[PDB]
């Protein structure tokens, strides 16, 4: 057990480390901060140890050793909250709080807040009924029109899972000499890697490594695969492209090249087009591979 | 598999993205909104957009291949419906004013028709329960009876009696016995459905 | 006796096998024990016994919608025990064990087969 | 620890060049190390709270 005198020497020891660390790398001691501890010790005992855990740190000793309760009342034995007999005075503090909010409304790409982390930010353990009963509550006042405070307020209980699924990333447009626009843009197909130049106005004519499409992909199949990106979004004929492909065999390269043209094709396509594309698996890399 | 849960199979379809927002339901247009969210597979070789796409020729070819030669099966299927077009034009013009409207020509109606014609209706399933197998008849999903047709008429052109007729010519000349209900796929799904009626009361046993 | 308390609170098997299935058969003919059961008109097939004597299994012939199989099922199930009563009542048997309703299984099939063999083709003069 | 956390969690208790891809006289090392651990433990019994670190 860590009694407090010992956490108190520690970290008078942690200061005064950090003063000779920032003396041994010549950097000032007052400025010194955690990302230059981290760094600094990075240098000077590299580990490549694959756990970042198992690698050497110095870190502050309230971070390293873990913590303990708190005064919840003084020496005269009252105690600070006016819940506290509850016994959750944090989370009934936080329901009613909520409760007023509501009072006051009926007057006038993220997820919820998990129980583990509830119960970290109000430092006290929960049941799952109460959690339930807390999120029916905040999903009550969602519904609600709430304010900019009430919104913020709800901000506080919900971490991000990105909405950027919905988004492909769009190339820039740019432009060659002649100042004729296009885009490029790059794909992977098991071994084979492409990479596509896609012109603004053209007349259908696709060049894969300076050669024809049609002599350079014999198979019928692999035509059908190229023409299936502009065929989809209704634009054969209307586009020229200069691509380069390497490596994998002919279906490979292929399906790079199709990955490649659809990405670049996005910058000259309605945004729902891209989305279009993007729910029909044209800007998706195929992850399956060889198995080992 | 190196697709998580989460990823869900791609639509290719490409007249279902055009159709009208003000067409659109409640549900469909829900269905819509939901799938912008989720992660989609990428597209594989084969399918496509393309107007002449026919996932039953597809399966057919697919059905065809021998290790992995997918080029050599998509060229028999071709030869096999190039065929099929030839002897129809050929029959058609040696026919008289009246006959030639009720011969068809388009080789695909033919191959859909051949395979329409083949699929059985009713199945059996073996089973031993009293220490003696008992072949019970049951009826069989569409999908079944729809590959069972295809597997019949490939095992029937891969038959050693046809010697040295190549493939495709052996598949057109069964694909056209089959479309006029004749041949022997079409007595081999009578003898099974006359093998189904000879045991419906093993039915109840099922 | 106090009932508010209480409330608040082989051969031989094959004869009874049958003696049961006619019973529960002329009690499903009529109204006896509800209107909403005779409206059902529900089908017996057979009647089980457990070799202990422990449940009579009634199994009653399921239909080919499913809404009225479970609408049905409901119904059957909440009125075995009035059924019970009324067999004791009756004097068909002196001693009746619960009742259990169980969907039979075994006539789907052959209905389904029926249907499937009525509109097949079969071979030449075959 | 395991022997599959050597490169994880554990390290290694040799360290030289020659086991690296182009180097030689892997094996010349090997036997130098058995040898000097079988010398250390002989010549300090009892003392060795841990293994050794052969550095070079």
């Amino acid at each position: 057990t860590y009694t407090e005198d010992f956490i108190k020497k520690q970290i008078e020891e942690f200061n005064i480390g950090k003063r000779h660390l920032a003396n041994m790398m010549g950097e000032d001691p007052e400025t010194f901060t955690q990302e230059d501890i981290d760094r600094a010790i990075a240098y000077l005992f590299p580990s490549g140890l694959f756990e970042k855990r198992a690698r050497p740190v110095m870190k502050h000793p309230e971070q390293i050793f873990p913590r303990q309760r708190a005064i919840q009342w003084g020496e005269d034995g009252r105690p600070f909250h006016y819940l506290f007999y509850t016994g959750k005075q944090s989370y009934y503090s936080l329901m009613h709080d909520v409760y007023g909010m509501l009072l006051n409304l009926e007057k006038h790409g993220s997820r919820w807040l998990i129980k583990e982390e509830l119960e970290e930010m109000l430092v006290e353990k929960l049941s799952d009924l109460d959690y339930m009963q807390f999120i029916r509550l905040l999903e009550k006042l969602l519904t609600s029109q709430c304010g900019a405070a009430e919104e913020e307020f709800v901000q506080r209980f919900r971490r991000s899972v990105t909405l950027e699924s919905k988004k492909q990333l769009i190339e820039p447009v740019q432009y060659d000499e002649q100042g004729m626009a296009f885009s490029k843009s790059e794909g992977k197909r098991k071994t084979a890697k492409a990479e596509a130049i896609v012109y603004k106005h053209g007349s259908g004519r696709i060049k894969v490594n300076g050669i024809d499409y049609q002599l350079y992909f014999p198979i019928t199949q692999d035509r059908e695969q190229l023409m299936f990106p502009f065929h989809f979004v209704d634009r054969l004929g209307k586009h020229d492209v200069t691509c380069t492909v390497s490596g994998g065999g002919r279906s490979a390269q292929a399906g790079a090249i199709r990955l490649a043209m659809a990405k670049a094709l996005c910058s000259f396509v309605t945004e729902d087009e891209v989305e279009w594309m993007r729910q029909a698996g044209l800007l998706t890399t195929d992850p399956r591979v060889r198995e080992r | 598999s190196r697709y998580s849960p989460e990823f869900k199979d791609p639509l290719i379809d490409k007249e279902y993205y055009r159709k009208p927002v003000e067409e659109l339901t409640e549900e469909e247009k829900y269905v819509r909104e939901l799938k912008k969210t989720q992660l989609i597979k990428a597209a594989p070789a084969g399918k496509t957009s393309s107007v002449f796409e026919d996932p039953v020729i597809s399966k057919f070819t697919n059905m065809m291949m021998i290790g992995g030669n997918k080029v050599l099966a998509r060229s028999l299927m071709i030869q096999t419906l190039e065929a099929v077009k030839r002897k129809q034009f050929e029959k058609y013009h040696a026919a008289s004013a009246e006959e030639q409207a009720t011969i068809e020509r388009n080789p695909y109606t033919i191959f859909h028709q051949a395979l329409k014609n083949c699929e059985p209706m009713i199945g059996l399933v073996p089973i031993l329960k009293g220490g003696r197998f008992y072949q019970v008849p049951v009826p069989l999903p569409d999908r079944r009876r729809r590959f069972l047709a295809m597997k019949w008429m490939i095992t029937e052109c891969r038959d050693k009696k046809h010697q040295r007729t190549l493939m495709p010519e052996k598949l057109s000349h069964k694909l056209l016995e089959a479309f006029h209900n004749q041949g022997p796929v079409i007595k081999r799904k009578h003898d099974l459905h006359k093998m189904a009626e000879a045991n419906r009361a093993l039915a109840h046993y099922r | 006796k106090n009932w508010l308390k209480k409330f608040a609170s082989h051969a031989r098997l094959r004869a009874l096998n049958g003696l049961l299935y006619k019973a529960l058969t002329d009690l499903l003919c009529t109204p006896e024990v509800s209107q909403e059961l005779y409206d059902l008109n529900v089908e017996l097939s057979k009647v089980s016994l457990t070799p202990d004597f422990s449940a009579c299994r009634a199994y009653w012939k399921t239909t080919l919608s499913a809404e009225q199989n479970a609408h049905m099922e409901a119904v059957l199930q909440r009125s075995a025990a009035h059924m019970r009563h009324l067999l004791m009542s009756q004097q068909t048997l002196r001693n009746v064990p619960p009742i259990v309703f169980v969907q039979d299984k075994g006539n789907a099939a052959l209905a389904e087969l029926d249907q499937l063999l009525a509109v097949a083709d079969f071979g030449p003069r075959d | 620890h395991a022997p599959h956390y050597i490169a994880h969690r554990k390290g290694w208790l040799s360290l030289h060049t020659g086991n690296l891809d182009g180097e030689d006289h892997a094996a010349e090392r090997t036997v130098e190390d058995v040898f000097l651990r079988k010398f250390m433990w002989g010549t300090f019994p009892g003392c060795l709270a841990d293994q050794l670190v052969l550095k070079r």
